[PDB]
């Protein structure tokens, strides 16, 4: 199945026109622009590995293009996404985040259900992939 | 005497500690507006039956309402809007109904007035600052649903009514993992004897789990926990808790103090908290009486929720988009700006109380997103009635046609197309690689 | 650098929403008193150890102190007062560890600066206004004791330590009944081999009621509700509580939290409730470390004691008269004004908290009472040690020579008797009538 | 008279279950050596306002503390070493608030005494006894996290204040995958507008978990409980619990009370206890008022706190680091012997009390690593501070250099290498396998 | 005994030279004056019998001294004090009470000792001449 | 990835003159000398099979470092430590534990997530290798 954490995963996978607008969008928003990665797409993985720090004060989309090229091709099996976050007062947070890359092929998530008190259940999700170890996934 | 009382005062100087309203007042045929500000004042404070020797026992001036300030409405000769002046020390910390009770109760004028509507109130920082603000608010919500730089999307259960738990956990489970990322309980379901709340609640949760499982995102249900006693409330909201949701919905009827006790529990517990308010309440298109919606909205952004609706300029609700954009600042600014044509009057700071989530709710569909994205920004919940559940290919379908409609549009947002000129084409390039929304586009073009 | 890194900004605006403190800042032997501000401002805040990404993913400068303003302290080459703000938003509200955490432990200086007192602090209005305040306040003090237009007189039971509960009532008991509003437990007495606490209230209270018996007055004694955990102070509270005591006490050593935490049960619970806090600790007569009293005023004020000890001028306790009124200007005004001879650095709106009361112990005797009067005021609790026990006629007579004294002195005051000068004549009047005070004054006159 | 009045005692034997202190004595210019020692020893137990007959009614001689020896400060010939005793029966058990109140409070002298600091207490054997002693303990703590034979890393997050939940949740991941133990709010990080305490919590939890999973250790984050009120902190750390922490930390501001409460709590629910107590207080470097840290140390191992900062010797905070290794050895030996150069001046037996962990804070770096292994031993936390978080590679990589320093420092000192003449080269030889600490190394050696 | 409730009670009666002198001093306070009575002399008798309202705006100590006469005749057998009330902000409040009249004779107070749970007591104090009606009391 | 149990793991696998060094610290330390292992790898897993007892009184490091490497033949896909105990009253407990084997390849944990109540996670981390019975592993 398709993941749809991000911005734009219920759009096609963007092409790298318009990768670079969304770079320029964020420019312009003055956002600091980090690069993150991971192969446990559970919705509650807040940490992501990051590719190098967060780039600050960018002026040029073409660097956060490279970065995210060169994450492509060290981590292609990987979902990657691409995050901005502003140090706006108020808010000091990500406003965009969305995929630039997934795995070829997502099998999806397990659902576990532990009999609690009465009728009530307690739920896991667990990631087929993650039943395995990492440099055996996808 | 009102004039002559103490009550009008033209040279009065308001101090950052005072609480200030603002009435649309309407004197009496042959009444002067100066009259009319101070009968206003003069009974919103020191009830002034004449002669009363207990008032020396006290500093009786602190305790008297100013009107400081009247100007003619204008574009109506027989209107004026007059501002009044409290002092801080009269209030209780923390406490809307003591607000509430205080200005727009004692706030009488049988024989100067007409018609009073209160417009706008300016809460002195100090006063901001004993409040709790939204328990979660905005940048926390959107941290915890991990979810930025877009509306949200939900809609209500349709029927309303009727469908026994597990009927109405499936539209649930199809709505959610069609697109949306919230489904609601309409404010009428509550327990009744069609279907009572324990069962709807455990049919949710396996639903909302379902979605999520099925999406990799998160996925919440608000499940209704408005009831006719406290200890009701609490007991619905203790189980939305124990089973996990995310989320949980009030109804504005339940009333202040319900509504605090309730902030503060999902300040407490780790959940979101929407109230419910409606848009079209007979209390609605007034003029005249009550109190402008502006005055709700700071009120329950102080009290603590974190949603409430607020309206759309375009669909079913006719609302003057200009009054509408000064709703959503009200809601979402950490500093409001005097702006007549917003009907804000006052300057405000929020004192960094968190920012409530405007919803727009009412005869919306996937065909205005250009304008909804215009005129309502990325931080609203966008909720669509039959938009959804009426898709002629299905509820996930109707679902899949918004989101896309939605990405979208903030993605030629983005790229700074001009998406309002440019809107219908936008819609028309994503249908392309979308057939639920090319389908929901052809349905609201053809004749609705 | 800290000079060149934010932290030092001469052009800097005060706000009305800012904490403000000013330290007296001692530079290392070759250090630049613009540095010497600059480091203590950012230690107490941002510490920069150089080069942090992380700082650009919030509002960096926000949570900067600044130094904004660093004078030569007048009489002394080498110290400086240097003024430093502080964001409201860096503070928990209601919080007086947050605060003092923030305030006085950050802030370093190892390299910069050789010494640094605390010296005054400018809480803001809205700031204040998130405090309680006095659990009762003067004015609701002395409605209840039905007591107004002069001082309360108390003294502490002695021994300090060793009697039995039977032994210790039969001295509160004869200290009432001669004349004194309250009598205390030492800070030392909580609950020890000699005497553990139960028979201790048991006894006092008997004694209480009656004196209240035996003058139809309302009677007080401060039962030490001191303990190691909270759940024992709370044991002790609850007693004295269930026994209709009017006023308990707790030491300054359980430390910040217990203190909020007991002038919030004494707000609940009708209960005046004093500070113990010792006048000559060992953190005393310090110019160069530390903090002045006048931040501990401040801070108990807010966290919401009810009686503290401020010092007297005269007697034991050889303090500057005018750091003195200082102290009770703190305690008690609504407003202070600055003024730089009491140790006022700020003006400050005390956003109508209740007032503390000042008490004044420590070698005072009934032929000084012009002058305790002339430099204390009325608002006060005098405190005489030995100066009633150690009568040669008896607990009662002690207390009646000083009851007298007291009275007389306040009558001359009202009557506009010059009674700083006259005085002595006026408490020669007054023990004419009383036999008990002409015996208090030939023996403080003769040698001592 | 003091010296008369049996206060003065030079032929007093000393028990076993006395409590003794040594105070740092500056007499009033002109004033006796003898009688400024039995001031003190007068006014810190039975205040003689002279002739109290009540003082019969009792052992009055066993209630006196005794000054029973006084020596010149060996350097200062204004300045006096008393030693004063003080009877067990007059202490509370288990209450610190009872032994600093008793010690530090009675304790006056305006006519005879000018400054007046605490330089050590001997608290006896059966009053140690009546202490719960370290919630953990030093080898409990690393039996929990399995880490033997070397000090643990830790480092406060960077910066400060600012961040949300979920990017301070991220700092806290990153530190402690790449190498560091434990990672802490800061003593000022409480719950405040920018960020509340529960989000915190949360996000924190995840990313200790996280961190876990990459690396097969055990992990820690000190979530502050810190807050206003008892009931508060219970609420804070109720939730750490709730969640699996394995450490919370609490600020010495909160006071005794809410210590020893704490302390209580942590034993009863497996919980490490951190201590968070400013290095350079404006309460920091006297000689001449307040109490020496040592007493502190006393107090807060009875207490039951896990952990306390200590000092450096080196780095930022310029400690005589014999007085240094002084306070490591009030926290970690079950004995302590006389030795007047680390200022230890009584002999203690703990009575098997557990150990504290010292903390090295302050400016510290990973070119220091032998001086810290050989000043401050293997039982230690070592918290460095931008030493980490400003890495020019990452904080992972900060903690890496940092990890990899240590772990082979102490693999030299186990080698038995003369590691304090050769720690350079061992670093180096280190550095030659990890990148991240020869960039380390690197930076702090081309300047700073 | 001598109830010593009052600002002035630890002295002898004041005489009405001394009496116009607190009035003065109320007077320059700038108080409410206020008479108040009652043969029910319990500490927590808040409330005595007002003697006419309270006295504003008052100039000239003689109309308040003809009032407290007239009060001491009405009501001989009483007590009778003498009120001021301040309308000072953060006040608000009595700053001064002071006894202008005693009966000839005190007989006290009643001790009563219920007996509650362990050791505890409750306490009541009753004065004695409120065992008869109002009219046969001093 | 690398598990960083132990007192040495973030240095390079000890040699056999290193592991000789750490034994003579340990023998001028008085300490009992244990040989443990295991492959659960979980850091909560506190009992690690026992290779023999611990020695005791130990002068010379030869018949330590050979049941080391008697060990290190009989259990080479295991995590193999060396711990030193002390006997000394007030620390009675291990003060040192360090690697001596670790298997040729980590794939390292799995991390569970059990949504409990509000936002609250219940977590587990399972070794990948524990996912196989013990003569699978590694
Ligand atoms: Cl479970
Ligand atoms: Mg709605
Ligand atoms: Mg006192
Ligand atoms: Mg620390």
């Amino acid at each position: 199945m398709r993941i749809t954490q991000g911005t734009f995963s219920f759009l096609p996978d963007l092409t790298d026109e318009q990768i670079k607008k969304q770079i320029d969008y964020m420019i312009s928003k003055k956002l600091a622009i980090g690069i993150e990665y991971t192969n446990d797409i559970h919705p509650r993985n807040s940490f992501w590995e990051m590719w190098g720090l967060p780039l600050f004060e960018v002026t040029d989309p073409a660097p956060v293009l490279f970065e995210i090229n060169a994450c492509r091709k060290a981590k292609s099996n990987f979902y990657i996404k691409v995050v901005g976050f502003s140090s706006e007062r108020g808010i000091e947070s990500t406003i965009i985040s969305f995929i630039v890359n997934r795995p070829k092929h997502e099998p999806g998530f397990n659902l576990i259900r532990q009999e609690d008190k009465s009728r009530s259940i307690k739920y896991s999700i667990q990631a087929y992939e993650t039943y395995k170890p990492e440099d055996q996934r996808y | 005497p009102y004039a002559k009382m103490g009550y009008w005062n033209p040279d009065y100087q308001v101090k950052d500690t005072d609480v200030l309203a603002l009435f649309r007042v309407t004197p009496q045929p042959g009444v002067d507006p100066i009259e009319a500000a101070a009968a206003v004042a003069g009974e919103s404070s020191t009830a002034t039956w004449t002669v009363v020797w207990t008032d020396l026992l006290t500093a009786a001036d602190l305790y008297r309402a100013k009107a400081y300030k009247v100007d003619q409405v204008p574009n109506n000769p027989e209107q004026y809007f007059a501002y009044i002046a409290y002092e801080l020390d009269l209030f209780e910390e923390g406490s809307i109904a003591n607000l509430t009770a205080s200005i727009i109760g004692n706030v009488f004028g049988f024989k100067a007035v007409k018609a009073l509507r209160l417009e706008d109130m300016r809460l002195p920082f100090a006063y901001i600052k004993t409040f709790q603000g939204p328990a979660t608010g905005v940048i926390l919500e959107r941290e915890r649903l991990d979810k930025f730089g877009r509306p949200l999307l939900g809609c209500t259960t349709k029927p309303k009514l009727g469908l026994s738990g597990k009927n109405y956990g499936r539209v649930v489970y199809e709505a959610l993992k069609g697109g949306l990322d919230f489904v609601k309980d309409d404010e009428n379901i509550n327990s009744q004897p069609f279907m009572r709340w324990r069962e709807r609640y455990l049919f949710v949760m396996e639903a909302v789990n379902k979605a999520a499982a099925a999406t990799g995102e998160v996925k919440g249900h608000y499940l209704n926990v408005t009831a006719a006693t406290m200890e009701e409330m609490y007991a619905r909201a203790q189980l939305a808790k124990e089973l996990g949701s995310v989320i949980i919905m009030i109804d504005l009827v339940i009333g202040y103090t319900a509504i605090q006790t309730m902030a503060k529990w999902a300040r407490d517990n780790d959940m979101i908290l929407h109230l419910h308010r409606a848009g079209n309440s007979t209390y609605s298109r007034q003029k005249n009486h009550g109190m402008n919606f502006r005055v709700i909205c700071k009120w329950m952004r102080m009290a603590g929720v974190d949603h409430i609706h607020a309206g759309t300029v375009v669909g079913k609700l006719e609302g003057d988009p200009i009054i509408t954009r000064g709703f959503y600042k009200t809601l979402l600014l950490p500093k409001l700006e005097r702006n007549l044509q917003e009907g804000l009057f006052f300057d405000m700071d929020w004192a960094s109380l968190r920012k409530v989530m405007p919803v727009a709710s009412g005869g919306i569909h996937a065909g205005q997103m250009h304008q909804l994205i215009h005129y309502l920004g990325e931080d609203v919940v966008l909720q669509f009635g039959g938009g959804t559940i009426g898709h002629p290919d299905g509820i996930q379908s109707g679902a899949t046609a918004n989101r896309v409609a939605l990405e979208a549009m903030i993605l030629a947002r983005n790229e700074n197309r001009d998406f309002l000129t440019e809107g219908p084409e936008i819609l028309r390039e994503a249908a392309k690689n979308c057939g639920a929304l090319r389908t929901a586009l052809d349905l609201w073009k053809d004749i609705t």
